[PDB]
């Protein structure tokens, strides 16, 4: 997603997270960032919705 | 005269902190809430084993003076 920008993502503020120890307690804790940014995505999408088209 | 659904006026903050409050106070005080019930509770158990055992003795008495 911020890499290669298949669509508008690279005009969202976000940060995915990174593990530490390459672990299950750890990658589970990515996996709660990875909801908890999901909802800030969720946000500015509703913040900047242009009317354009179906 | 357009109808599709854009964000009338704008939507408000969301949060997203960890809020976690932490509940409860620090382990020393724990320590000491524990040791004090405990110790209470002891003193307790000791007045209330004492006064039976002058019981017990005047149960002693009644089995001494029964029995010829």
């Amino acid at each position: 997603r911020k890499t290669q920008p298949y669509d508008v993502y690279d005009q969202v503020e976000f940060d995915v997270p990174i593990g530490s120890r390459g672990d299950c307690y750890d990658r589970y804790l990515c996996r709660v960032e990875e909801m908890r940014q999901s909802i800030r995505i969720i946000s500015q999408c509703l913040n900047k919705m242009p009317p354009g088209e179906i | 005269v357009k109808q599709d659904m854009p964000p009338v006026g704008g939507y408000g903050p969301i949060d997203y902190k960890r809020n976690l409050p932490r509940r409860g106070l620090s382990g020393y005080s724990m320590f000491a809430v524990g040791i004090g019930a405990l110790l209470f509770g002891y003193w307790s158990m000791m007045r209330w084993n004492r006064e039976r055992r002058r019981l017990q003795i005047e149960d002693f008495e009644a089995r001494i003076a029964l029995m010829p």
